[PDB]
């Protein structure tokens, strides 16, 4: 999949409450 | 140099491993640990940090002395990341793409 523009990660929203 | 000769090789062989539509090498993300700056969370979320400068490392400075070891920290890393991001995000894809890889690498080496 092409890379995300400004190069940045995609974290999973489920983490905030971790 | 230990195994450090081997895991140059291997790893300029992922380095190789392209997209197919905007030619990023698969290795891109994974070459560094995130910033603490850009994702505070992540070394609270994620329990054992992993990248390819720090296998490198690991692997010049005797840490790791067998690709055992060199095996267990790229699924560490690739874990993370499958842990950390959505699934299908590219960050994801080029986990498992890579993931793919380097067990056929292993597999082929053992």
């Amino acid at each position: 999949t092409a890379r995300k523009s400004t190069g940045g990660k995609a974290p999973r929203k489920q983490l905030a409450s971790y | 140099l230990g195994i450090f000769p081997t895991v140059e090789k291997l790893v300029e062989e992922m380095r190789e491993q392209l997209d197919e539509v905007d030619s990023h090498p698969r290795t891109s993300i994974f070459e560094k640990l995130p910033s603490k700056r850009d994702y505070p969370d992540y070394f609270k979320v994620i329990e054992k940090p992993m990248a390819i400068d720090i296998i490198l490392k690991n692997c010049k400075n005797g840490t790791y002395k067998t690709l055992e070891e060199v095996r267990q920290a790229l699924q560490t890393m690739f874990e993370n990341a499958r842990f950390y991001n959505e699934e299908g995000s590219w960050v994801y894809v080029d986990a498992d793409k890579l993931n793919e890889f380097t067990d056929e690498w292993f597999k082929e080496h053992s």
